RNA sequence: UGAGUAGCGAAAGACGGGUGAGAAUCCCGUCCACCGAUUGACUAAGGUUUCCAGAGGAAGGCUCGUCCGCUCUGGGUUAGUCGGGUCCUAAGCUGAGGCCGACAGGCGUAGGCGAUGGAUAACAGGUUGAUAUUCCUGUACCACCUAUAAUCGAUCG
RNA sequence: GAGCUGUAAGUAAGCUUUGAUCCAGAGAUUUCCGAAUGGGGAAACCCAGCAUGAGUUAUGUCAUGUUAUCGAUAUGUGAAUACAUAGCAUAUCAGAAGGCACACCCGGAGAACUGAAACAUCUUAGUACCCGGAGGAAGAGAAAGAAAAUUCGAUUCCCUUAGUAGCGGCGAGCGAAACGGGAAGAGCCCAAACCAACAAGCUUGCUUGUUGGGGUUGUAGGACACUCUAUGAGUUACAAAGGACGACAUUAGACGAAUCAUCUGGAAAGAUGAAUCAAAGAAGGUAAUAAUCCUGUAGUCGAAAAUGUUGUCUCUCUUGAGUGGAUCCUGAGUACGACGGAGCACGUGAAAUUCCGUCGGAAUCUGGGAGGACCAUCUCCUAAGGCUAAAUACUCUCUAGUGACCGAUAGUGAACCAGUACCGUGAGGGAAAGGUGAAAAGCACCCCGGAAGGGGAGUGAAAUAGAACCUGAAACCGUGUGCU
């Protein structure tokens, strides 16, 4: 996921990670404690992928 | 400036002249720590991990500025000054023979 | 208030009496409502009376 | 946005009772209606549900040892849903 | 120092049992007295977790304390119809333009603002340690949407 | 360049030589209220319209754009009125508003307490408060000047002139200037005649209004005539404006020289002895007092990037000197005067110079002013239009420093999760509170007690150093005592 920045859809996994997010902070109030692997370096990703495609845009407009 | 696997000799402290090895190093209190060498006894109660704990007896933490870098050519401790070679910069004894001693 | 072409204002000073002692007071210039022929429609507005080397109202 | 509206459940002797008739609790963003709380578990959970409740819990006070703070305000939500399975466990 | 001195902020309590290391003070019972156009039962104004459960005894309560409106941990408030906003205006207050003035600013028309009033669609019982016409049981009403077929080339105004 | 996940120990999972976390430059994100600007409004909230789109069989919902007021630019439309103007309707534009350290400056408006031993002219003072506009500096500024000898020369600021000349109920008290010595040193663009188009009246005439070009001063410059010169200077702060070609300074960081041994000590940097670097004997830390233990210093280097100075070239630009002055122009309700008033150090007096208010009101190169009223003669200089660097005044900050400056009742109010607890309806007031040790080694265990505390044991050089913690003075409350 880092230096991941040939691939043209990328809608396809931000959706696909956020949904897999709510898997896990839902599924933090009762039990399944593995905390490394829950919203730190997961919600993290989903930063990683909008910065490669907002300047996708910008340095395909202007 | 040390490292994490050294092996060096101290100057002052309770018990000087030993030798050893680095196991840690705390560089925002660059308080160093080296087996054998000022043993501090803790008084642990009975904790939730150590069944009825107690008395017990590890070396903790001393400065870096007791504690030189020796020879490894000579076995006799030294200043450590710097100079780089082709793209990385590495450690000269300045008893002309550089160290290996990091790993 | 004002003029057009001096641009003219009440200014302030002292005024005074017969043994000296003194008070604030404005002098107001002599403003006339007049109706001038201005650029589009002719406006009626104030001007003072020594601002008279104009063409009055059309 | 209905992916995270609703952002955590509560389990509660008040509601892990109130699992038997089928009533869920949650707890959703602050800002969000209850119309489109429904509109969210018909995403996430993919049953249809009768109704929806919602109230506020006004930001009480914390402790005074930890200084003079509040806790965050809250939106609990209280879905019904008439024929749709446990949906979480 | 005054000094172990003045003061404990109206008033009827008594006994038995239990808890407890410790009880004239806390909990249960009977007996007794006290207001009763109120020390009763409800609503707004305010106050903002004081609400309930479990646990504790340093400090707070004019005494004591096992207890509490105090500390610690964990919880509690559900609305199409209930009060208000998505309706209306009074006194006022703001006020495009426009008057008016050393500056700031003062005043005012159209319009908006403003409830204590005008208008508007719901009830009876049950339940929990804590919430109720809000949740559950039965019963209807009000506004907008689609599929619904006794007429009219009648309807909205 | 090997550990890190804030201040912040404890966790429990994790990241990390494939280069983390941190340090610097650059970019994306930037919810909501705030001038708040779609309308409301009790700031952090509520209610919408307009197009697009998701969604449901639709209605409800959601999402990103969008619409305040002046102002400008474009068409529509255009009354009382017929011709047009107010007015009215659409489309673009981002000009404004608010905030600022308000410290320093510039204009508008402007007190009193106090001194005179009372007090009204005066002075406290054009000071403090209020409001308006800009800048890194603003204002002043290119002589209608100073001066009196022989003149020299724009403005500002520092030293002397000097508490002098002077003003004053001639009282209290205010208080200059030039000459001189220095700081730092640039001077320029418009108006007009006249000429070339353009339009108009209204004809080959004149006048008027624009556009260029010409031209801007007093030893009198310019218009007009005469004759002779040009791809050499000047510049993007004044003089007309934009921008590529190329040396330094900032914003991170490197390297960086020289020592041992004994003794007392819990531990040496101390004592004694033996050595060594020095462009490095500034400073701090390390178990006590270190040039040679660490971080550093002297002296050297580095900069992907992004800004600031800037040197060069490239570009824009651009003719400058003389004579005749026989004619023509030189800033109009202006300068001045009368009347009340402010400023000039100067209180209306013998009162020039300077601006404002009202009212009368000139001449133009034989002119016009000014030399402390005014007239005469003589010297100096040309107002009524503009622009301008440097010397100089300030620090809420930023960078590097220094101190016969304080060391917790001092220093800022504020070393300590300060304008906070706290008091006030409000505007606004406004505290107290630093120190275990070298290191947490923070007292395992045994005993009385419900616990709190306590006696042993134990860590530590020291717990008579026990987290109300270094040192522990006095008031004051106590314990058996020698004399009484
Ligand atoms: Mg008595
Ligand atoms: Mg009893
Ligand atoms: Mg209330
Ligand atoms: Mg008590
Ligand atoms: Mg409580
Ligand atoms: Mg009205
Ligand atoms: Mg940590
Ligand atoms: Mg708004
Ligand atoms: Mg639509
Ligand atoms: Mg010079
Ligand atoms: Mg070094
Ligand atoms: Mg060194
Ligand atoms: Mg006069
Ligand atoms: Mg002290
Ligand atoms: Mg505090
Ligand atoms: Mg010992
Ligand atoms: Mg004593």
């Amino acid at each position: 996921e880092i230096r991941d920045l040939t691939t043209s859809e990328i809608e396809e996994q931000i959706k696909s990670s956020k949904e897999e997010l709510f898997n896990l902070r839902f599924q933090l109030a009762t039990g399944q404690l593995e905390e490394t692997a829950r919203i730190r370096t997961v919600r993290k990703t989903i930063a990683r992928l909008k910065t490669v495609a907002r300047e996708r845009e910008i340095e395909q407009s202007k | 400036h040390i490292k994490k696997g050294d092996n060096v000799k101290v100057i002052a402290g309770k018990d000087k002249g030993k030798e050893g090895k680095v196991i840690a190093t705390l560089p925002k209190k660059d308080r160093v720590v080296v087996e054998g060498v000022n043993i501090m006894k803790k008084h642990q109660k009975p904790t939730q991990l150590n069944p009825e704990g107690g008395i017990l007896e590890t070396e903790a933490a001393i400065h870096v500025s007791n504690v030189q870098l020796l020879d490894p050519k000579t076995n006799e401790p030294t200043r450590v000054g710097y100079k780089f070679v082709d793209g990385k910069k590495v450690r000269i004894a300045k008893k002309s023979g550089e160290e290996i001693k990091s790993n | 208030k004002q003029c057009f072409v001096t641009g003219r204002k009440a200014s302030t000073g002292n005024r005074r009496s017969h043994a000296l002692n003194s008070t604030k007071r404005r002098w107001n210039a002599n403003l006339q409502k007049v109706r001038i022929l201005v650029d589009g429609k002719p406006k009626k507005v104030w001007v003072s009376a020594r601002a008279l080397k104009s063409g009055k109202v059309t | 946005e209905a992916r995270d509206i609703l952002k955590r459940p509560v389990i509660t002797e008040k509601s892990s009772e109130a699992m038997a008739e089928d009533k869920y609790t949650f707890d959703v963003d602050t800002r969000v209606n209850k119309t489109q709380v429904k509109m969210a578990v018909e995403e996430i959970f993919n049953v249809k549900v009768a109704s929806v409740n919602i109230m506020n819990y006004k930001p009480k006070k914390k402790r005074m040892g930890r200084y003079q703070g509040y806790t965050n305000k809250r939106r609990k939500a209280i879905v019904t849903l008439k024929e749709g399975s446990i949906d979480l466990f």
